[PDB]
């Protein structure tokens, strides 16, 4: 009652905190960009005086749709693809059980917002079996390893503590390597991305939050390779695991916070 | 609400002519996609002739190219229809129709494409 | 090891299944739409000769290189309101620690970028502490009110079993009116939403999927009281331990057939 | 799906102690986080005490501390709850849980944080 | 790589004319705001005037405004500027500079905000 009062309090003062320094690090620049457009617009009418301001904004507008939903405005014929072919909607089926919804591909018609809210409903805690699966997986591959360390080092083990111990710090070092240095490498080479929007990406994807700003796999100008597409849906699968077991940790230090919070008020 | 009013229409002989005319409301009729549909009766709603916004390509039914011609002046937020060399079988209640959305003249040959309608107008041709 | 594998199975089969009919369900209306930018800047060129196709590709690049990082929801692009006023900002903020991520406001310069990076890292377990807590007020609230009705159930010599099947049978139902039925229809006469779109949303939102592709609050044509913003909310916040209570109950549910 | 057994308690006058136990099925025991809980009559279920997997971690609730003591022996898939100077206001049916989720070391004390719990034992002080 | 030819300056008295003109390589000429900038002997290049991608838009530094006329010829890639009424102060190396970015020569006033540059063109008025 009085512990969900304080981590409430704590969470509203870090957004309003988090709205301050947001609004501070991109309304300047936003306002920059919304005048730089719309001068080169106004200056645009009238050098083209058989266009009007209405007509104009109407074709922007629509462009700005066409982008948005995955089709280029840029070319002659773009040809749309096709975003529920059955690659693309096994990789939707992902970000639905997943909990990412990118947002890129979703559903338009009826039949499709009833089959995925039910689908969400029994395949989200499916999906979270198999990130238990993996989790215990990687533990259990990680404390082979460390075993195998402590045998021909000659340590007697008292407990699974000390073995505890050095795989958690191992398993972020390492998986930090792994499932986000790595990756975001590969992905400023194929995707074309900055080195900052690559992490940027994978911090966004492992976390689950997805915006879809960002998705690896979805540039219709980029002839991707057939290794590509398994190999993000399997970075995807495992740094899902990864993260989860980083934030739990983390979870853990905040609640150790909160323990050394209350002996020093009490 | 869009409004669209049709006018023009009536009795003619076959291989004679009319001239349809369709005023809209507002200052946006620039920015609409205009065009005609054809309601005989017991009989859908077919496509007749399509318009770009400013009015440069025109897109025609198989059955009335090279008779019916589509115009437009947005400068009096009207659309035309020009009927020549009519048939009985262009009897039928003449609809006009604005799309207001994404896309291009074209790929709007259907009466779902569009956002506003008229009241229609009677055509016959005996 | 064989358990991990065996579950990777159902997964992937049952993403097989569901790729097979999300593909039946909407390949065949998208192959139906036939409205393209292209035919409509082609047909732009034609009724605008004064401008030359280049001249028209540049200032449609850069209204792309303009725009914001967001994507706005499905018929609310044209609003052309400031994404990051405080109020929009705090909402932002919100959508990375709950993990909804709608992705209608997103951070487009470099230091939005590195600050939303440690913004989740250590703002997603400290919201996860909040959820606990909130589940667990939800639970002992719930416990409070159906003790009266556990006194009856134990006075007929009913078993524990029982007692605890039928009880969080009692949290889905009244846990469905107050979190997903009740907002729906606000969402419904608010938004103008259909019955369906407005029920997509609510479990999209509290399974924390969060599309994007429909947003409380997001229509620049509907003008918003003072109570809604702050409704919602609330209701994402309390709705998301429900959800989290109901999808846990959903996994045993899963175990149990596992075990038939 | 993992069973716990609660024994050992029952009704002692004020003063006294007490040492309840809860027995474990399965070969994971020393990979799960143990917790003790309480259900006084017409109260919610509080939090008692938790301890790490191993047990060198020990939390306790600010009304047991000083008075209670949780402990663990992963060869007997058992954990303990010892509890001295008994209070009247400690009548409840005390309740084991088990957290096979990463975590919870010292941290885990809410009901809701953990994953499989006991049928319950009850324990009555008297004046 | 775009390529920028200045031709047209020269020595002249004050109260005299000059007609400046930038012929622009390749293809995209219609597509880049073009400016005029000017660099005195030991100073930074200062802004003369800048033109939108059409030319129907001019803006002038407070020191040349009225005196000096930017125009533009995308059928001959090429920037002209017509410089009335010389005063001694105007005495510099001319500079064309093409910006190929977002935004509208309004606000196209800096030297950082161009892509491309010219080699110069001296200009000296005399007393
Ligand atoms: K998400
Ligand atoms: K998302
Ligand atoms: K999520
Ligand atoms: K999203
Ligand atoms: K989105």
């Amino acid at each position: 009652m009085k512990t969900v009062v304080a981590i409430f309090v704590v969470v509203v003062v870090y957004l309003v905190t988090g709205g301050l320094v947001f609004r501070a690090l991109e309304q300047p620049f936003e306002s920059s960009q919304k005048n730089t457009i719309a001068l080169e617009k106004a200056e645009f009418l009238r050098d083209h005086v058989c266009v009007s301001p209405q007509e104009l904004e109407t074709l922007i507008q629509h462009a700005l749709d066409a982008d948005n939903a995955g089709v280029s405005p840029i070319g002659q014929s773009s040809q749309q693809s096709s975003h529920w072919d059955l690659g693309s909607a096994f990789f939707f089926a992902g970000t639905v059980i997943t909990t990412i919804g990118y947002g890129n591909i979703a559903p338009s018609t009826e039949g499709g917002k009833i089959f995925c809210i039910l689908y969400a409903i029994f395949g989200i805690p499916l999906f979270g079996f198999l990130l238990a699966g993996i989790g215990d997986q990687l533990g259990t591959i990680f404390g082979k390893s460390i075993a195998r360390v402590e045998k021909v080092f000659r340590k007697k083990q008292v407990s699974q503590t000390k073995i505890r111990v050095i795989s958690t710090i191992l398993f972020i070092l390492a998986g930090c390597i792994v499932f986000v240095t790595i990756p975001a490498v590969i992905f400023k080479y194929i995707e074309g991305w900055t080195a900052l929007e690559s992490i940027y990406f994978v911090v966004v994807t492992l976390t689950t939050v997805g915006f879809g700003d960002f998705v690896a796999g979805g540039n219709a100008g980029i002839n991707y390779r057939e290794w590509y597409k398994p190999l993000v849906w399997f970075w995807i699968l495992v740094g899902l695991a990864y993260f989860a077991a980083v934030l739990s940790m983390i979870g853990d230090w905040l609640r150790v916070l909160s323990k050394k919070t209350k002996e020093e008020v009490g | 609400q869009v409004q669209l009013v049709e006018s023009g229409g009536g009795l003619v002989q076959a291989g004679g002519s009319l001239r349809l005319s369709c005023a809209a409301s507002g200052r946006a009729f620039s920015t609409y996609v205009m065009g005609w549909f054809r309601e005989a009766p017991g009989k859908e709603r077919d496509f007749v002739a399509t318009l770009s916004r400013g009015g440069a390509v025109t897109y025609y039914a198989d059955s009335v190219k090279g008779r019916f011609t589509i115009s437009r002046d947005n400068a009096k937020n009207t659309v035309y229809l020009q009927m020549d060399s009519l048939e009985p079988e262009d009897t039928a209640v003449y609809y006009c129709a604005a799309r207001d959305r994404l896309g291009g003249a074209g790929t709007a040959t259907f009466w779902g494409d569009y956002d506003y309608w008229g009241q229609g107008t009677q055509v016959t041709v005996s």
